[PDB]
Parts: structure tokens; sequence; C-alpha cells
């Protein structure tokens, strides 16, 4: 991994980088068992396998719809769903869900609203994604021409579009004349001037007490939720086993950086993904 | 006149034929158990914790 870049988030790039780094010769695994893949299959054990994929799929709907499915946590479930779930199943359930069946408001599924109110709702709910996107889309846009006038910008842009992953893709460019050697420095310039800000002692105070307060006020935020979260999980936990209906856990699973899986092993921790709308790609 | 009840009609088995029926089939018996349920290698497993890979 000499020449990735984590911060570049060109979906051309990142392909070029899994078809380099994800390749067999090197990425397959020899004798190996996973906790994930052998638990899921000894809990649906028989061949006869319709169980497990509506199962999944309702996890990943639920993490997806609380958190959206740009949550790490959601892009797990849903590469879990997809490896186990039939492509039928799994093309006919997106249907459903790109239609706004799902949905946790106003979706028929979770909710008894009949067919006239449903489908006036996900039409109002279809239309306000549609001109978000549009905005967001033109944004996006507006930001990433911006984005090349800095120099950084610059650079990082050039080698995000370089044809093939080097492992030496700055050396490549200024080699190449696509890169100018007083850009680079001038860059590198910019980079040591901020380096140098950053730990200074009266430049770094100041920034300290710039967002101290922010800071502070989170911590006691999210330190005064962690009782009452409790408190919701225990009194969630007395419906366990009240009935014969099986309570969700939202999330499922999780990353794990502590215990990694085969999700962690072949997408580099979620890495490499499939660029597709039910991964939060646009 | 029942002739076929137990008192009628009983031939004894000659001591040759006896012995060489009952090692015949007492040495398949074992031979095919043996080749059947002992001789199987093919279920031959190999434990070495230094073959794995991971990248
Ligand atoms: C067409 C038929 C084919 C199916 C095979 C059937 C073979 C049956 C042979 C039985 C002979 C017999 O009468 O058994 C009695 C004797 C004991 O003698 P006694 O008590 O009658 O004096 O007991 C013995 O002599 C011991 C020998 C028994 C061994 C079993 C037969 C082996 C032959 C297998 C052929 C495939």
């Amino acid at each position: 991994m000499e020449g990735f870049v984590d911060k570049i988030d060109d979906n051309k790039y990142l392909g070029k980088w899994e078809t380099i780094l994800t390749d067999g010769r090197t990425h397959l695994p020899k004798h190996i068992t996973f906790h994930d893949a052998a638990a899921i299959s000894a809990r649906w054990n028989q061949q006869y396998v319709n169980d497990s994929g509506p199962v999944y799929y309702r996890h990943w709907l639920a993490c997806q719809q609380t958190y959206g499915a740009g949550n790490e946590d959601c892009r797990k479930l849903r590469w879990w769903a997809q490896q186990i779930t039939h492509p039928l199943h799994l093309a006919e359930w997106d249907d459903w869900w790109k239609d706004e069946h799902y949905d946790l408001q106003i979706g028929q599924h979770w909710n008894r609203i009949c067919g006239e109110e449903f489908e006036e709702a996900s039409n109002l709910l279809k239309d306000l994604k549609e001109k978000r996107e549009g905005l967001a889309a033109k944004f996006r846009d507006l930001l990433k021409t911006k984005t090349a006038e800095d120099p950084m910008g610059k650079i990082l842009h050039e080698v995000a579009q370089l044809e093939e992953p080097s492992k030496t893709p700055v050396a490549d460019l200024v080699e190449a004349g696509t890169l100018s050697k007083e850009a680079v420095e001038a860059a590198a310039a910019l980079k040591i001037k901020e380096l140098k800000a950053l730990r200074d002692d009266a430049t770094w105070a100041e920034v300290k007490g710039s967002l101290l307060n922010g800071v502070t006020t989170t911590c006691s935020t999210l330190k005064k939720t962690s009782k009452v979260v409790a408190e919701l999980k225990a009194q969630a936990e007395l419906e366990r086993n009240k009935t014969s209906a099986v309570k969700l856990d939202i999330p499922h699973m999780r990353v794990n950086y502590e215990k990694p899986g085969l999700y962690e092993y072949d997408t580099w921790f979620g890495k490499f993904l499939p660029r597709t709308p039910q991964f939060g790609f646009a | 006149y029942f002739t076929r009840v137990h008192k009628y009609n009983h031939v004894p088995v000659p001591f040759i034929l006896n012995v060489g029926m009952s090692i015949s089939i007492v040495t398949s018996f074992v031979y095919f158990t043996y080749t059947s349920l002992w001789v199987r290698p093919e279920y031959d497993r190999v434990v070495d914790p230094s073959k794995a890979y991971v990248n």
C-alpha cells in the first residue's frame, strides 16, 4: 500500500486499487475458517437456505433506516445480505425498497397505512430525494472545481486520474510533465507551514481555546445520554423472550477492528465495495 | 398324515461340508467388513497449522 492514498475518494481510483490489492494471487486465504461464515453456515445448516436471506436483508433494512446506508455497520450487513441472498429475492426486494416500501415512517412494511396514503407519501418522499440529490450533485461539482485551485487539491486530482495505479504516483507525474516541481514545492511549503503551526505551542493553544467549547459540550451530552441509552436497552431486553417473536438488535453486527471476520478481510475493512446506491454511493 | 413336522426328514450335514461352509462364510464376512469399514484410507487428514496463509 505504498502508493495508496486514503483521502482520495475517486471511484475509479478505488476500483484500480481494488483490482491491485484484492487480487487472488496474494489475497486468497489458504486453509482458513472464518467465524462469521461458520456461524451463518451453522445456523442454517441444510441445503434449503431460503430462510437466511430474508433475515439478513431485514437486519440491513432496520440498520439503514435507523442510521442510513452510508454507515459502516449498514454496509457490512448489506455485504452479507448480498453474499447469502439469491439475486432473485434481492432484485424483488430492491425494487420494493426503491419504492419506499421499507421506510420506517410511511412504508407499508412497518405501518398499517392504506394504499392511497402510502402512494402519496412515497411519491412525496421520492420527489424530495430527487431534489436533494440534484442540489447535492451541483454542490459536489462546484466544490470539486474549487478544490483543484489549491496546490494540494491539484496534486491529488492529478494523482486520482492516473491511468494505472502505480507504487510512486507523484514521481511518475513529475517525471512525465503532468505536474511541475514548482507546484509540488509550493504544496510542500504549505504542508510544512501547517505542520509547524500545529506543533507550535502558541498557535496550538489558540486552536485549543477556539475549539474547546464544542468538544466539551459534546462530551457532556454523550456522557449524559449514556445512562438513558442503558435504561432503554434494559427495558427492551425485557422484550427478548416476552413472546415467540424475535426482537431486533439494531445494528445486528458492526465492523470489528479487534476480531475481524470475512467482510473485513475481503473488503479491507469496508473500503472496496460495490458502488451502488444500496451501499450509500451516488 | 402331516409329513413336514419336525420329526421327519432330518438330513445331517456332513462334517467336511459343514466345516468348509462355516469357514467360507466367516472369512467372507470378516474380509468384507474389514475392507469396507477399516481399510478406508482416502479419509486422510493432515494437521499442520503452518500451512495457513493470510495476506
Ligand atoms: C440357493 C441358496 C443360496 C443362499 C445360501 C444359503 C446356504 C444355506 C446352507 C445351510 C446349510 C445347513 O443346513 O445349515 C445347518 C448346519 C448345521 O448342521 P445340522 O445342525 O443341520 O446338522 O450349519 C452349517 O452347516 C454351517 C454352514 C452355514 C453357512 C451359511 C452358508 C454359506 C453359503 C453362502 C452361499 C452364498
